[PDB]
């Protein structure tokens, strides 16, 4: 089916953690954007709907950013770009957000990668598809 | 039998003999007696900080047979000068490789990618282009080049091959660029699967979402086992090879006979030397006694071409004396 | 770090290229950051300007305590240029002042435009009662 | 776009578009109609000896999109770079002139630049180069840094009578609180000849370009100008204008094959001048090196112990010279 998600080879690159860095160096830290403030506690989707929630923000930013912070944003946005192959669902109503400092979600995305790195292959992300609250 | 001690250095003494049996040992150190234990056979007598008391003659007798052995201990009062060639290995904290090369003097270690130059001893941006390691001391700049297979690029019509001194480490990075993430890499030698400690997998992104992967296989310590045709394969790529040679001894293989040459002073020439030595030779373009050095570079072919240009229109004996770490050559080249 | 009082300048301290400068701070700027900018400063064609560039000066100061690293050195470059305002003792600003929530893009933009209009005349005006803000 | 092609030469001419896929092309040759299968995508028509018959217009239209392509096949002068003020802003430009057209590089010292255009005048060694098939000339603007240490021999600068004069000042201070002024003749120098241009450096530096400039000169600018700065000390440079190119130079020799010996000649000529050193018909060329005190030097070393006349012929655009050296 078409309601599958699954990587065979690893969308997560090594060097991901540098390009990070390099947009965070160009950044006003305490800028505001949003996290999911009650995702179900799920440590297989996780770290994957947070990456979805934080590049729907990748970009939202590259539309109000300067032609060279498109750059370093669209750069983040590459490393994560990879969770829209998969066709997950719109966020349900139960769904809150809270705002929160642009160094933390890009703090938070780095650590949501380093954690999914060893296991974006293996398992089948399937059920991830419909985010979920506690 | 001659031994070396650098400072207060720990490091064990062993001995062994082709005849494992029920035999009994004996130390004789300097002017004393000393009791021993060894293995089935291999006997030994290890130190740690060897101060200027604990070295001189150091004997070992033996009885299955009734034998006798003799070290001179001696201390680094001597530290002779050199310059050996960048070696390469992976920092076990992460995804880097780090250049180790040696010299007395101690000496500049710069990793070049073409081009670019960063002096750090550890690269951590190994991603593709022309990257090459270099030391540079009082005695020179000597360079190991990291030895690439781009699956991505055309194919070198030649089938590289690879030689190195068993105990060298091998060192084959493969790169390859898609369009998608979706491909993967693998390292093969004929008829022989590729050692878990001998592969490493490393990943990034390139201009509008493209993806270079670099999956590099490495051997700490080569023998005569790791000698053989390895090749690298991609899931979205052809498979492209190359063949690992291992050698005893260091050499230079060209064409030498010594060749005559006649040219008038209004016609522009420059003298050549084609070939194929390893380790990358020193080499020197001498005539009536004056020394130049040589741009001794490679034509890629499969050998390196050395040219010599500055003839001056000055007639005779161009003699072209090329050497390595165990190898030497000269060619004699005359001029009217 | 120098002094203060009367307010005049005898060479140039409007750079020809600020317009560069600015251009590159921009190129690394989420441009709807929110800054402030005065709603209520009083037209005066020969004070104007110079009390809206000590007001983007005090601006560059706030946004280099928060900038990362290198935008503290494109921060730091934009605020060389306009930091000159700081040579004349300049009064704090008055209680009747009222500030207005703006993009930094817009507050970038104005500097911009404030020293082009202030770039001819610099070195020809007494600027001594600037010193006071008004309303 | 521009196709040179030297005597009946045989090569190819291929165009390739990044986007491979079911495409057709047509070529229009010169007033005549040819046609084309090609490679996913790149087209080519190639030549072998390429008559004066085989040379112009060739056209190159193609249908996915609807392109078309133009050729100009043709068959097989170097004169300096000159300077322009771009008179819209802050900014100086090269006006280099040759035959083929060439490529007009700034280069700021090192650090390479081709644009024709130059926004970022600030500071180092700025030179213009002219790159064409010819070769490289090359015009460096004339700099003054009263920042920088003290030069000697009162920086002459030779120039031909209607050329444009460009000499740059360029002064560093801690504070922007400094001035430049610029004086010819101990005068007050044209309103239509100065420019000021200023930025930042470093720990909140300041750096200060007063540039003075001549369009066309004549023996009315020639003189002796100084650049003063208002927390600097005043350097000067002489300048030396001549209705057209001159060389100006101040020989019987004998010797046995057991001396070292190098032939001399010392000129001051303007512009560059072209030198060659002929010997019984076979001529070398020379080292055209400067002395720096106010002439240049040219030497010639390979005698090879060879008798008779060694003649130095040295010429620029609007002026020759040769002298005859002996030798016994
Ligand atoms: C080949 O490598 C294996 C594994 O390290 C080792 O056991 C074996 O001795 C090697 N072969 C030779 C001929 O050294
Ligand atoms: C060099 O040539 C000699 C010719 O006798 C041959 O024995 C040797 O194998 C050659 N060396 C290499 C590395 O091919
Ligand atoms: C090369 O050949 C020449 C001519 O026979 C001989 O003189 C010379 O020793 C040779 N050199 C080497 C390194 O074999
Ligand atoms: C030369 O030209 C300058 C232009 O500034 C002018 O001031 C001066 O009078 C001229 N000299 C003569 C002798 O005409």
């Amino acid at each position: 089916m078409t309601q599958d998600c699954s990587f065979q080879h690893s969308p997560i690159s090594s060097d991901f953690a540098v390009k990070i860095r390099e947009l965070s160096d160009y950044l006003l830290q305490d800028y505001p954007v949003t996290v999911a403030s009650n995702l179900q506690d799920e440590e297989l989707c996780g770290g994957l709907w947070r990456l979805v929630l934080a590049q729907r923000w990748m970009e939202r930013l590259k539309t109000v950013a300067g032609s060279k912070m498109q750059g370093l944003l669209e750069r983040v946005n590459t490393e994560i770009h990879f969770v829209t192959k998969c066709a997950f669902q719109p966020p349900p109503s139960c769904l809150r957000f809270v705002q929160t400092n642009i160094s933390r979600l890009l703090q938070e995305t780095s650590e949501q990668l380093v954690a999914l790195k060893p296991w974006i292959t293996r398992q089948n992300f399937s059920r991830c598809l419909e985010l979920q609250c506690q | 039998a001659a031994v070396e001690v650098d400072v207060s250095a720990s490091i064990t003494l062993q001995v062994l003999v082709d005849a494992p049996g029920n035999i009994s040992c004996l130390w004789v150190f300097k002017h004393s007696s000393l009791n021993c234990q060894p293995h089935f056979g291999v006997v030994s007598m290890v130190i740690l900080k060897m101060t200027e008391t604990q070295a001189g003659e150091y004997l070992l007798f033996i009885q299955s047979t009734n034998y006798t052995i003799l070290f001179t201990v001696s201390i680094r009062n001597t530290l002779l000068y050199t310059l050996r060639r960048p070696y390469f290995r992976k920092m076990e904290n992460q995804d880097a490789l780090v250049c180790i090369s040696e010299s007395v003097p101690e000496p500049i270690v710069e990793w070049v990618l073409c081009v670019v130059k960063k002096e750090e001893k550890v690269l951590h941006e190994l991603f593709g282009t022309d990257i090459r390691c270099c030391a540079r001391n009082e005695l020179g700049r000597e360079c190991t080049r990291l030895f690439t297979i781009d699956l991505n690029q055309t194919p070198q019509t030649t089938l590289p091959q690879l030689f190195l001194k068993v105990g060298e480490p091998l060192w084959i990075r493969c790169k390859a660029v898609h369009v998608n993430h979706g491909f993967g890499l693998t390292w093969e030698l004929e008829n022989k699967a590729l050692e878990e400690g001998n592969y490493f997998e490393m990943s990034t992104y390139s201009t509008n979402r493209t993806m270079i992967r670099i999956l590099f296989a490495f051997v700490s310590s080569v023998a005569r086992n790791d000698t053989g045709y390895y090749t690298c394969s991609s899931s979205k790529h052809p498979s492209q090879s190359a063949l690992v040679t291992i050698v005893e001894k260091g050499f230079i293989n060209a064409t030498n006979s010594s060749e005559d040459y006649e040219i008038d002073q209004y016609e522009e020439f420059c003298f050549s030397v084609r070939f194929k030595a390893y380790p990358q030779i020193r080499c020197t373009w001498t005539f009536s006694r004056k020394s130049f050095p040589c741009e001794q570079k490679g034509l890629d072919n499969g050998y390196s071409i050395s040219k010599f240009c500055n003839h001056k229109h000055q007639p005779g004996e161009y003699i072209f004396h090329a050497e390595n770490d165990d190898a030497q050559f000269t060619k004699m080249f005359t001029l009217n």
